[PDB]
């Protein structure tokens, strides 16, 4: 999910 | 951790310090509405939003303390409350109308454009209303979106999240204290601004279903984020 | 007029002496079933839920007008603070009669329906983690039927929200909490509201394309009550 | 409506 990756940059 | 540590003065700041930007829209001038062309701007808008709020929701006091997953799931629910909130925030000083960006400024027959769209329309206008009525304070603003995320999700999974949450009725009350409320005034006022949140989760569930019935009648190409947040409310 | 009148201790007396009575269902089990007994136990509610709801103080003030848009508004949400609250004692179960006890996986004899029940049961576990009172509980439900659909000197339902709320902090105190406890709890309260209004409104959907597909007859009741959302 | 019935009653 675009989110899960989003929240880790 | 270091979250429950904090003063109220310090929550506060701390919130009102990770207030996203006001973002504007690609709202042309030069050309006329339609259904289409609005609902771009909405759901462009929206998208843009987004990545502000998913940075802004890591520097709310205790949320990267959660698991990746549970900082996903939190998101995927509040994300349009959110969004609306801050809408209907920015609106308070335009009755009659709403300030979707400084570019993008609508009245209820311009809502009318898109269908379906001026139902909601209505009941941001008058959750606006609302917070013209009570005279909502940003501080106090900022504390509501910020429970919004942490409390919407809440109860689809614990302790640590309503731990921050009491944190937040603290510095509710800390702020109408400091304020002059007398205490029954304090309690009075805190009811009045959590029950808004009733209205709010409301309008975010007539929005999913009205931007959800937008996707499936290919009005408008929604990005493969705001997609995956739709999706997961169905 | 004069339920702004009221003390904090006959509120809670008004209220606990409006409450409706427990209603069994027709059960002596397919989706027609299931679907049939659980539509049929909430039109028979519906029914005297409205007598319930013109004895909370403030209430019968309003316009008819506003009582229904009201009454519409709130209707689901009422329903299900009810049955969350009924359900309390029964871990994992839903008791939407005495004679109807549905565990979470009977939820899946119908469709869509074991996403509601898991939301349901949710709710219930939030009750009992925070030991909710039956006299929470009624202040609760008379705030839902207020406030629900309110935002539609049209300052006296804010007036008599606000007696509830002094109801609520009342009974906190009375129980021994501290300042900042009832606070705390207050908010806690009402939050909760929040995940209320979101299951009502995912049970509207589902009870609507339940009218569709035509598993079973609604009754005429319920189809008005429904069509007020759609 | 059957509810504005109901109220009345
Ligand atoms: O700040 C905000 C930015 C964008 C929006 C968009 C709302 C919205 C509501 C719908 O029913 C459909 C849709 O496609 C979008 C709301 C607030
Ligand atoms: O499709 C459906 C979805 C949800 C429901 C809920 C029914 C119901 C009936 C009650 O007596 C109390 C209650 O809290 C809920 C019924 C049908």
């Amino acid at each position: 999910k675009i989110l899960h990756r989003l929240l880790q940059d | 951790s270091l979250a429950l540590s904090l003063t109220a003065d310090q929550m506060v700041s701390a919130l009102l310090d990770a207030e996203p930007p006001i973002l504007y829209s690609e709202y042309d001038p030069t050309r006329p509405f339609s259904e289409a062309s609005m609902m771009g701007l909405l759901t462009n808008l929206a998208d843009r939003e987004l990545v502000h709020m998913i940075n802004w929701a890591k520097r709310v006091p205790g949320f990267v303390d959660l698991t990746l997953h549970d900082q996903v799931h939190l998101l995927e629910c509040a994300w349009l409350e959110i969004l609306m909130i801050g809408l209907v925030w920015r609106s308070m000083e335009h009755p009659g109308k709403l300030l979707f960006a400084p570019n993008l400024l609508l009245d209820r027959n311009q809502g009318k454009c898109v269908e379906g769209m001026v139902e909601i329309f209505d009941m941001l206008l008058a959750t606006s209303s609302r917070f013209r009525m009570m005279n909502l304070q940003g501080e106090e603003f900022v504390c509501l979106k910020s429970i919004i995320l942490l409390n919407s999700g809440v109860y689809t999974f614990k302790d640590h999240i309503h731990r921050v949450l009491d944190k937040i009725t603290d510095t509710l009350i800390h702020l109408m204290a400091k304020a002059g409320l007398t205490l029954q005034q304090q309690h009075q006022r805190l009811a009045q601004l959590l029950l808004i949140l009733s209205h709010i989760r409301h309008m975010s569930n007539k929005g999913m279903e009205h931007l959800y019935s937008m996707k499936c009648k290919n009005v408008v190409p929604l990005s493969d984020l705001l997609l995956e947040m739709l999706d997961a409310h169905r």
